[PDB]
């Protein structure tokens, strides 16, 4: 009869927790940048989880920081995905 | 019928839901904090990707930590009856658990509480979408190759 009411919620954090969440100034953030590329490209094919976790491959692998400054030169990023989901997620029907 | 297993949402609502994207690219000079430049880019692109998703996109550019709670709970308060889902995307400066109005910060859970499934009626048992695209700290992954 009754259910959390955190259940059935999603959060999709760019990054671990604690770290910085990288953006490029021209092309857009890793995190968005990546989560649009999956999302068109599959949106129509995987459950959301499996979407989130090639984007989560997207950003780990391809991206990684230049900079004049050592301390924040080539980094990488690993985004988070939380989900308190009770189904399923697919966009399609 | 057959078997009824249930084991996805059901997502063929007359509408996909609505998709709110909190675009803060400006901050007050007292905040201490610069603009976020390609931000832009990041919004319009969710717009488009959204919107090929059936989603009803509302772009929603600079507000302050004070509009981004009346947002919040104004849309909250909204009839998302004939809605499958809810999506949520805040752009911005950030720190594990709060993001940053254009003045302010403002808690996740502050804002994300508007949707409780004992608040937000409508759309309990729905699923509700939260991206975040800001920091959750200032910790580096130098990585590992
Ligand atoms: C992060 O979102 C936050 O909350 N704060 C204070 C902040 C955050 C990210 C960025 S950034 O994406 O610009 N970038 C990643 C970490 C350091 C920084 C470095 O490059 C950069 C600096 C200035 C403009 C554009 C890129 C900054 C601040």
């Amino acid at each position: 009869h009754k259910i959390p009411v955190d259940a059935d919620f999603l959060y999709a954090y760019s990054t671990a927790p604690g770290y910085y969440s990288w953006r490029n100034s021209k092309d857009g953030s890793w995190f968005i940048q990546s989560l649009c590329a999956m999302l068109k490209q599959y949106a129509d094919k995987l459950e959301f989880m499996h979407i989130l976790t090639r984007v989560n491959r997207k950003v780990a692998t391809e991206f990684e920081s230049f900079s004049f400054d050592a301390t924040f030169h080539a980094k990488k990023q690993i985004p988070c995905i939380v989900s308190m989901l009770t189904k399923e997620l697919y966009f399609y029907h | 019928s057959g078997i009824s297993l249930d084991n996805s949402y059901k997502m063929d609502y007359p509408e996909m839901g609505l998709c709110i994207i909190i675009n803060n690219k400006n901050f007050h000079k007292s905040t201490g904090m610069t603009s976020r430049s390609g931000t832009d880019v990041d919004a319009a692109n969710l717009r488009e990707t959204f919107r090929n998703l059936k989603y009803e996109v509302r772009n929603k550019n600079d507000l302050t930590r004070e509009e981004i709670v009346e947002l919040m709970r104004d849309v909250s308060k909204e009839d998302h009856s004939k809605r499958s889902s809810f999506v949520c995307v805040l752009l911005s400066h950030g720190e594990e658990g709060i993001i940053f109005g254009t003045n302010g910060p403002v808690d996740l859970k502050k804002i994300t509480n508007f949707f409780r499934g004992d608040r937000c009626r409508s759309l309990t048992g729905k699923p509700k979408l939260f991206i975040i695209q800001a920091c959750r700290g200032t910790e580096l992954d130098c990585g590992i190759e």
